[PDB]
RNA sequence: UUUUGUAUAAUGGGUCAGCGACUUAUAUUCUGUAGCAAGGUUAACCGAAUAGGGGAGCCGAAGGGAAACCGAGUCUUAACU
RNA sequence: GUUUAUUAAAAACACAGCACUGUGCAAACACGAAAGUGGACGUAUACGGUGUGACGCCUGCCCGGUGCCGGAAGGUUAAUU
RNA sequence: GAACUCGCUGUGAAGAUGCAGUGUACCCGCGGCAAGACGGAAAGACCCCGUGAACCUUUACUAUAGCUUGACACUGAACAU
RNA sequence: CUUUAAUGUUUGAUGUUCUAACGUUGACCCGUAAUCCGGGUUGCGGACAGUGUCUGGUGGGUAGUUUGACUGGGGCGGUCUCCUCCUAAAGAGUAACGGAGGAGCACGAAGGUUGGCUAAUCCUGGUCGGACAUCAGGAGGUUAGUGCAAUGGCAUAAGCCAGCUUGACUGCGAGCGUGACGGCGCGAGCAGGUGCGAAAGCAGGUCAUAGUGAUCCGGUGGUUCUGAAUGGAAGGGCCAUC
């Protein structure tokens, strides 16, 4: 898978 | 293929011509037929295989 | 502004007395030796546009 | 540059002689028109002299019947 | 290796028994002469049977072969 | 809202107030309505200016044919039952 | 030694050394419609480009393909006439 | 979105606090724990689709800077052949 | 004129030499208390080099773009138009990456007409000659044949021979069939001219259904229909055809 390939290298959203 | 399109031209001096096909390899002689010429309105000799 | 005429259409359709359009038949330009004389003879005269196609022709020719 | 004239128009020329110039003066044809032909449309009830205009067979009879002349 | 078929040719009987037809009307389109031509009926180059006179369609079986014949009874 | 089908655990909205999406111009066709009628109507412009003048034009009263041309016919064809 | 400032510091990049190739000086080459400037106030023990990567022992066979270098007889071939 | 926001078995746009049947449950805090509310966050980044985009490659197509060939111009005089 | 030698010569080419165009990022002088620039003097090159216009080659160095659809996800593979049969439910029509096969021609006779004719297979006898060549008789009955797939047909043969031939005609066409349309198909009869037959008659290709490509842009022949002042012409139109 649903949310793969990494997002924020693990933290999700990040930015900011 | 093999069969080629030819023209049968009128011998009455008019330019009227018929079109047909011919097998050149088997029949090398020129096709000659009596056909109706609409310009002069009579049956005349049509010749040529070109 | 003024509507522009589709020029290609203007060279293929002509309006008749009661509002129809006449056109030349297709299939009589080349490759004619194989076609029968009967078939070719019936294609020579001009024909009328069918009901289904009139709407399209009228749109293309607003000043016909 | 070609036009057609109805028998009804013949009486509007004001003069009795129907020519290319007179038709133009009566605002029947147009300045650029050079050739004109009278056809059997409507009726003519007055002697008129048509000059220099082609006339159909039907129109000729009508004009002559009314007492006119096609020159 | 399959998947190919030709277009349907709309063959068959066009006017059935008793129907009033005009000269020229096609009565049956067929591949072979299943039906044969009778009185006032002609056979075309593709074996199409057509009316040569106005009247009513009549189906009959005739001959030592008991074959089917279509005729136009002028009415 | 979108769908064959949503209480759906499918979408959108925390709430309130204000604002927020089929318009305008010019052509063309049809319907209704009004004027005039085998005729109808003017544009620019002029003008004491929504008057009046201006008919240049445009559409209609005839069509057939690629066209010359012919004409209540015309084209097709040597000619049409 | 250097590197992905902010998830990768390494086996990647660079390196001394090696080889091929271009370059005779108004050099090759690069930036520039151009003038000009760098190369260099240098001159083949010099300068540019490419590949390999201290040092030791070494680096075989193939020139048909593609590129580069050379050759000129003939064939084909532009503007022009 | 609004809530007077329990369990189970079934049903159902096919994994129910809200539907059916049934079981259990006085009203309201405080400290704790994360099994669920397909919990929050970002109009899935995988996958496909659009006659979407951008960069990159090449013996894809069409062009073109650069390099190179000849003709004519700037461009003349002898002489031999 | 035959046949040719020079000479002059529009010129062409090649070589050599020259100087006056042009080059100088050699030296010196001046503007000028200036390694720019310009002028002067001289040397070295020299009609070369270089630049403009035109032109052949090369050219991912750079630029603009294209790179199909169906599909039991997409890719890979297969497929895309036409004809025959079944699915298709006794009118027509009817789907799937359902089950099976074909076509992209051939023929101046294999077309027209008049006259004639009739298979396959088996048995028996008969030189070579045997399972089967050819001949005779019998049985049988279309199981054969049809230019090519399949289906429907075919003895009055549409199958097989022979004579004569060009209707594998031109202009048309009542009336139908089938398509959304573009189209495609069947057609009696009418006018002109023709072949075969004594004649009634039959013939506008082939037993039927595949054998194919719109429009545009051109090409060739015919035809004044048009012809930008006028007469022509060019170009266009129309008819035949590529
Ligand atoms: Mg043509
Ligand atoms: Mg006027
Ligand atoms: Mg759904
Ligand atoms: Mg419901
Ligand atoms: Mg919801
Ligand atoms: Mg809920
Ligand atoms: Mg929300
Ligand atoms: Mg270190
Ligand atoms: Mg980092
Ligand atoms: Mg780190
Ligand atoms: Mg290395
Ligand atoms: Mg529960
Ligand atoms: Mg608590
Ligand atoms: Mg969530
Ligand atoms: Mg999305
Ligand atoms: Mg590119
Ligand atoms: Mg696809
Ligand atoms: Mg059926
Ligand atoms: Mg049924």
């Amino acid at each position: 898978x649903v949310a793969a390939x990494x997002y924020x290298v693990x933290v999700x959203i990040x930015x900011x | 293929g093999i069969r080629e399109k030819i023209k049968l031209v009128s011998s009455a001096g008019t330019g009227h011509f018929y079109t047909t096909t011919k097998n050149k390899r088997t029949k090398p002689e020129k096709l000659e037929l009596k056909k109706f010429d609409p310009v002069v309105r009579q049956h005349v000799i049509y010749k040529e295989a070109k | 502004p003024k509507i522009k005429t589709v020029r290609g259409a203007a060279k293929r359709f002509k309006k008749t007395g009661k509002g129809g359009f006449k056109h030349k038949h297709a299939n009589l330009r080349h490759i004619l030796t194989k076609k029968a004389t009967k078939r070719k003879r019936h294609l020579r005269p001009k024909a009328m546009v069918s009901k289904g196609d009139l709407g399209l022709v009228i749109a293309c020719l607003p000043y016909a | 540059i070609t036009a057609e004239i109805r028998l009804s128009d013949l009486a509007k020329v004001e003069g009795g002689v129907v020519d290319l110039n007179t038709l133009k003066a009566a605002n029947i044809i147009g300045i650029q028109i050079e050739f004109a032909k009278v056809i059997l449309a409507g009726e003519v009830t007055t002697p008129v002299t048509v000059r220099g205009l082609r006339v159909t067979k039907g129109a000729r009879a009508a004009i002559e019947a009314a007492g006119g002349k096609i020159e | 290796r399959n998947g190919r078929d030709s277009e349907a040719k709309r063959l068959g009987v066009k006017r059935f028994g008793g129907e009033s037809v005009l000269a020229g009307s096609i009565i049956v389109r067929q591949r072979g002469t299943k039906f044969h031509a009778g009185a006032n009926v002609g056979c075309g180059r593709d074996h199409t049977l057509f009316a040569k006179a106005d009247g009513k369609v009549k189906f009959e079986v005739k001959g030592p072969k008991n074959r089917k014949f279509i005729s136009i009874e002028a009415e």
